[PDB]
């Protein structure tokens, strides 16, 4: 459910860096490589936005 | 004839004669279901 915020290995904040991420791999014709434009030189955490599942859009639609 | 009732038969979720079958994803949620369920099971006495 939603980006982890703070990568698992370092501290590099990733809560901020997704509302902007998704607006490239599906909205700018840049590669998975494009995240490099977000200051992701380390492995590391950058496999954080990448290996992530958006499990809330598909959970939020159960309205009580 | 007579159309009389003869006991009850437990249905298997997501079948040709189930309550869902041809229901679109967007409408499975409304019912508190999960578009990933693939049926296969019975819910007799409340448990799969």
């Amino acid at each position: 459910m939603i980006i982890p915020i703070r990568c698992f290995s370092c501290g590099k904040v990733i809560g901020d860096k997704w509302d902007t991420y998704l607006t490239l791999l599906q909205e700018d014709n840049t590669e998975g490589e494009a995240l490099d434009k977000l200051g992701l030189q380390r492995y590391c955490c950058r496999r954080m936005i990448l290996t992530h599942v958006d499990l809330i859009e598909k959970l939020l639609c159960y309205n009580p | 004839p007579s159309k009389v009732f003869i006991g009850k038969i437990p249905i298997m979720l997501r079948s040709t004669f189930c309550i869902l079958n041809g229901v679109s994803d967007s409408e499975l949620y409304d019912l508190n279901e999960c578009p990933y369920d693939q049926g296969g099971y019975f819910i007799i006495n409340g448990s799969e």
